[PDB]
């Protein structure tokens, strides 16, 4: 009786792969004084 | 004619050079985002 | 290349989507009620409502 709706996994994974693939797509960082 | 028009102020060169190498240098900043495998800055 | 890298994970992402969608979904209609019973259980399990999910 250990279920989770397909809707969380399946949103999960498509989630944390956009954001994985946006943090890995950063290759440099400019960081301006205030 | 041999000598030359000798040039006395060297600032102009210095200017010339000054912005050469603040050109060169926004283009080796900008230059790794160029292409397909060209990546992203933050 | 992070770009090999991204094309990797966009292919896994969308491969095991569809994996899961083809062989490791449970239809509710199949289980009843005691199914939706079992879900907020699951959810619930973590929490400070743990133990009482059964009610
Ligand atoms: N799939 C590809 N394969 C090889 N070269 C490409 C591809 N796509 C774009 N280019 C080349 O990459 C260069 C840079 O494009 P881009 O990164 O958008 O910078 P810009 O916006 O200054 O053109 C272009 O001159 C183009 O010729
Ligand atoms: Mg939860």
């Amino acid at each position: 009786g250990v279920f989770e709706p397909t809707i969380v996994k399946v949103k999960s994974l498509k989630f944390a792969t956009e954001a994985a693939i946006t943090i890995l797509r950063i290759d440099d960082l400019i960081k301006l004084h205030p | 004619r041999g000598k030359g028009a000798y040039q006395d102020r060297d600032k102009p060169a210095q200017i010339r050079f000054s912005n050469i190498s603040a050109a060169k240098a926004v283009a080796d900043a900008i230059r790794t985002s160029l292409g397909p495998k060209g990546m992203d800055k933050m | 290349h992070p770009t090999s890298v991204i094309s990797g994970y966009r292919l896994a992402c969308k491969e095991a989507v569809r994996y899961i969608n083809e062989n490791l979904i449970v239809n509710t209609d199949e289980l009843g009620r005691d199914c939706l019973i079992n879900a907020a259980k699951t959810s619930m399990s973590s929490k400070i409502i743990g133990i009482n999910g059964d009610f």
